[PDB]
RNA sequence: ACCGCCCCCCGGCCGGCGACCGGCCGCCGCCGGGCGCAUUUCCACCGCGGCGGUGCGCCGCGACCGGCUCCGGGACGGCU
RNA sequence: CUCCCCCCU
RNA sequence: CACGGCGCGUCGCGGCGCGCGCGAGCGAGCGCACGGGGUCGGCGGCGAUGUCGGCUACCCACCCGACCCGUCUUGAAACACGGACCAAGGAGU
RNA sequence: CCCAUACCCGGCCGUCGCUGGCAGUCGGCAGAGCGAGAAAGAGAGUGGCGCGGACGCUACGCCGCGACGAGUAGGAGGGCCGCUGCGGUGAGCCUUGAAGCCUAGGGCGCGG
């Protein structure tokens, strides 16, 4: 027995895009191994964005 | 070269030595030993010369192999295990066997082996048990022994003389050997009053005696 | 390219077959008869295949050439090998290695260029 | 890793603390001469008691 | 001297002296 | 002399008996496959001493020796003899079984063919 | 080429063995040095007690500023203020212990949660044992056992720990760094206390084992780990 | 008439021909045929031969090493 | 990777 | 005694501390192991019509445990209600 | 002295976390590392015979460390669980015997 709540232990955040077409996977992958073999932050902020769904990724005018 | 001494450090605990590192430095002399900086054969046939290799590649890989193991250093072979014995049993020492097929008959043990196994014999002419290897494990040692530092016994008799071979037949050099080792035990059991007839008879637990009470 | 065909058919080709909680693959030049990106046969430049001979004995070894890649016909060119095994292997492994020839499947070829042999080899 | 107790194992032990040898001999040279010091003494006051 | 900066040359110092 | 796979290890089962349904004695109309309850007061679901268990996550057998027949092989259904050769790389760790449709007719062949080539096969005389 | 790179390869090996050897040997030095400080903080009591019997006063010892506390009850039924006591004190299972620095703020949140907790003055030889047996580093938010001296090297180098000895040394004597050592230090896993509690509900003054004891813990962790 | 875009011809650059090559030369590899002719090469058999890997038809035993435990016997020392 | 001495086979 | 070179030695307080050069931060082998999770380079028996193995599954015996489900309910084994048994149909479209 | 599903040590399953690691399979065209207390180059330069080397990687994959696992009403995810029909695909199966049904036979899966 231990003392503990395990209602947030289970974090909500995207590990993959849902969407299921070719080109943004192998985005992806690619961005995956940049992210994962670079210590740059620029890739790891652009592969979560990569992740996100249309509603989070307004487009930008002009 | 040079000829190779012993340690200079009698062990004092297992792993631990009687003098430190700087005793170490001045027992060694350190200080004045400073120091500092086939594949292929050729052949002639009868042509010219050919240059065999050997150490050939193989003709047959099989479908899948299995990975090496993981390297390990406490595991020794059972040929260089260290071998222990108890201290209750010396050579002179009257054992009971406690599993073979000679259950509990009182047998003269002479030498330990170099496998750990018990160089056992009760001289057959009175008990019926000829030179034969026992484990330590299985035997109860008595507290009665006789005199036998001033015996001989072959060198020729090891665990390879009484590995099993392969019906089995006496051989004359199992006779001779035995012959020669009773020849020298039975008259030093025979100065001790009743010792043979003890040897004769055969160990047993009869009602109202247990072991845990009875000494031996 | 291939990595995109790759992408498309990792889970609806023909010669997928799924069972008994495994997967396989059915193409001609795929070693390991297995569902992967490296043996898949059909979808790289560079392709090695080996299938037993047309004659009871024997090993036809197949190699994917470089420049006609649309045009199946004239794509692959075969070459059969009749010898003992070690010399079969020596041939398939140098063929393999010192043309530089999509290095990674040479033990798995030489794995299967023995077994096609044994199996050619009368039973007991 | 598998943790193996530096408490019993010796090499374990000098690994994490290479004092604890200097200090383990030094305990056991301390002890035994502690004992023959005392043994020799108990001899002589006998040998004393026994005159 | 186990300074791994400031402690090398006298590293340095100590391994040439036990030449 | 049969075909021996790569390795054998020992294969350790957490359980061996089934799972019975609850109250799958009493009652015929009740079959044995496993139902979890869902009453207010059951005793089964609630895991009282001395019940019927129910079936968790717990009991499942290792990763390492999953799914392996006793003789040390997996199992793999094939059908006819193009589906065999498949099983050629997976040789010393996979076997084959015959699908119950096949004839006798194309079951002599595909265990020749499977004998030829060193694939073991559970069911080799299923027609005789 | 590389005629001179194989021997940098090399040169740089020895280099790096050097600075090996040089912080086994600063380590074996420390320890050394805090046995020493040991006997001194040892004899030094003795010595004072003794002068003031001879001059016929009474010497006080200095209050102990480290206790070990132990979790001895359960989870269920807790009041709110105790449960946020105990994980404060991080006794989030029973038979948790840790090591806790004395003040009054220690003191008023023991007082609270008396009668779910022993705590008393740990021993030295209590605190070796412990940190060599039971006592696991909190790296990366991961439990790792501490089966080398990098491991502590790394997470309290910055607090010249490098080592066992200064880990050990600085919770005894309660150092400057105190707090970064403990928090580092995972909470230990005891085993239930062999021989039996006598009565886990009661305080210790009335026969029980909740409450303080003085030095009556070292007992206890003798038959608890 | 003018402007933008696109198709085609010619001329000049840049890049690719690994979603898209031909000839020449060089290197390497493979295959077929001769040369080669048996201290080379290959195929099959025997040894209770050796090394390495995996296992034993079933039932058993022992040894040492390590982890975790429960207990016993010694000896040493400090406040006292 | 120096040189001596002692003891047992 | 986790002491071990020569120097220039103030890098210095009076020597110890403690700096600058010394082909310039490269000596090598063997061997034992309380050393990043077990090996034996150790063995013994019984095997053709009576014996070997078969967790589970068939029947039986024993020890421990064990009240009949579904439902409403604060509370169901309930002296609360539905249910003899079996097959098929049967309810968030 | 006795024993709980409590606590300690070990094995196994799963979940969660590290938004951990792996495209480096870089090979006679090569040189096999990025575990090691200390933010950052095995940095590039200019002057005083035998042809040889296991597995991998369905990246929706594989691998490594820790912690944790009660559950009605209810919510969510995964089902290589199951039923019927349709578009594809298996040079699929089948009168040398399909569907269905029965079984003291051999097995797999925690379970469907
Ligand atoms: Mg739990
Ligand atoms: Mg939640
Ligand atoms: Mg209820
Ligand atoms: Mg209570
Ligand atoms: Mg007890
Ligand atoms: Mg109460
Ligand atoms: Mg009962
Ligand atoms: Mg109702
Ligand atoms: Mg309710
Ligand atoms: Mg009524
Ligand atoms: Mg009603
Ligand atoms: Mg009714
Ligand atoms: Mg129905
Ligand atoms: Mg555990
Ligand atoms: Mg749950
Ligand atoms: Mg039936």
């Amino acid at each position: 027995g231990v003392d503990i709540r395990h209602n947030k232990d289970r974090k909500v955040r995207r590990k993959e895009p849902k969407s299921q077409d070719i080109y943004l996977r192998l985005l992806v992958k690619l961005y995956r191994f940049l992210a994962r073999r670079t210590n740059s932050t620029f890739n790891q902020v652009v592969l979560k964005r990569l992740f996100m769904s249309r509603t989070n990724r307004p487009p930008l005018s002009l | 070269k040079g000829k190779p001494h012993c340690s200079r450090n009698p062990v004092l605990v297992r792993g631990i030595g009687r003098y430190s590192r700087s005793a170490m430095y001045s027992r060694k002399a350190l200080y004045k030993r400073k120091y500092a900086a086939l594949a292929t054969v050729t052949k002639p046939v009868g042509g010219g010369t050919r240059v065999v290799k050997l150490r050939k590649m193989p003709r047959y890989y099989p479908t899948e192999d299995v990975p090496r193991k993981l390297l390990s250093h406490g595991k020794k072979p059972f040929s260089q295990h260290v071998r222990k014995l108890r201290a209750s049993i010396t050579p002179g020492t009257i054992l009971i066997i406690l599993t073979g097929r000679h259950r509990g008959k009182r047998v003269v043990f002479l030498k330990q082996l170099s496998s750990g196994l018990l160089l056992v014999t009760g001289p057959l002419s009175l008990n019926r048990v000829p030179l034969r290897r026992t484990h330590q494990k299985f035997v109860i040692a008595t507290s009665t022994k006789i005199d036998i530092s001033g015996v001989k016994i072959p060198k020729h008799l090891t665990d390879a003389y009484f590995k099993k071979k392969k019906k089995y037949e006496i051989t004359e050099q199992r006779k001779v050997d035995q012959k020669a080792v009773d020849s020298q035990i039975l008259p030093k059991i025979k100065a001790v009053p009743q010792l043979q007839g003890y040897l004769r008879s055969v160990f047993a637990l009869t009602n109202g005696v247990y072991p845990h009470k009875l000494v031996f | 390219s291939a990595h995109l065909q790759w992408m498309v058919v990792r889970n609806c080709s023909s010669f997928l077959i799924k069972r008994n909680k495994q997967t396989y693959s059915t193409e001609p030049n795929n070693l390991k008869a297995r569902n992967s990106f490296r043996y898949n046969g059909l979808i790289h430049r560079k392709t090695v295949g080996v299938e037993p001979a047309a004659d009871g004995k024997g090993v036809v070894v197949v190699m994917k050439r470089r420049s006609g890649q649309r045009k199946p016909a004239t794509s692959y060119v075969r070459t059969t090998i009749n010898k003992n095994a070690r010399a079969t292997l020596s041939s398939i492994r140098h063929m393999i290695r010192k043309n530089k020839y999509h290095p990674d499947l040479r033990m798995a070829a030489i794995r299967r260029a023995s077994a096609i042999l044994r199996s050619q080899k009368p039973v007991m | 890793v598998l943790k193996k107790n530096p408490l019993k194992n010796l090499r374990i032990m000098l690994k994490l603390n290479p004092y604890a040898k200097t200090m383990r001999r030094n305990t056991i040279l301390r002890q035994a001469r502690n004992h023959k010091l005392r043994v020799e003494r108990a001899a002589a006051a006998l040998a004393a008691k026994s005159d | 001297i186990a300074h791994p900066k400031l402690g090398r040359r006298a590293r340095a110092r100590i391994a040439r002296g036990l030449r | 002399a049969a075909l021996r796979p790569l390795v054998k290890p020992k294969i350790v089962k957490k359980r061996t008996k089934k799972f019975i349904r609850h109250q799958s004695d009493r009652y015929v109309k009740i079959k044995r496959n496993w139902r979890k309850p869902r009453g207010i007061d059951n005793r089964v679901r609630r895991r009282f001493k001395g019940q019927i268990l129910m079936p968790n996550i717990g009991y499942g057998s290792n990763k390492k020796t999953k799914h392996m027949l006793p003789s040390g092989f997996r199992k793999f259904l094939v059908h006819n003899v193009k589906e065999l050769e498949v099983l050629l790389m997976c040789n010393k760790s996979y076997c084959a079984e015959i699908a119950h449709n096949v004839s006798s007719k194309n079951r002599k062949a595909i265990v020749e063919r499977a004998a030829q080539l060193a694939i073991r096969v559970t069911n080799p005389n299923a027609r005789l | 080429n590389f005629a001179e790179l194989k021997i940098k390869r090399l040169r740089k090996k020895f280099a790096q063995k050097m600075l090996r050897k040089a912080r086994r040997k600063l380590i074996y030095e420390k320890a050394k040095h805090y046995h020493k400080e040991y006997r001194q903080m040892y004899r030094t009591e003795i010595r004072m007690a003794r002068m003031a019997r001879k001059a016929g006063n009474f010497y006080v010892p200095a209050e102990p500023k480290l206790a070990f506390v132990i979790r001895i009850r359960g989870i269920n039924g807790v009041s709110p203020k105790v449960r946020k006591v105990l994980q404060l004190l991080r006794l989030r299972q029973i038979f948790n212990g840790t090591f806790v620095k004395l003040n009054k703020a220690s003191i008023n949140m023991l007082r609270i949660v008396e009668p779910y907790i022993a705590w008393g003055y740990p021993n030295l030889k209590s605190v070796n044992e412990l940190i060599y047996k039971r006592g696991y580093g909190k790296i990366n938010k991961k439990r790792i056992a501490l089966t080398d001296n990098t491991l502590i090297a790394r997470s309290l180098g910055k607090y010249n720990i490098i080592c066992m000895e200064d880990l050990i040394h600085e919770i005894y004597t309660v150092g400057k760094h105190f707090k970064e050592a403990n928090n580092f230090l995972w909470p230990f896993k005891l085993s239930s206390p062999r021989g039996g509690m006598k009565k886990k509900t009661t305080h210790f003054v009335e026969g029980g084992d909740a409450g303080n004891r003085e030095d009556q813990i070292n007992r206890l962790i003798r038959r608890m780990n």
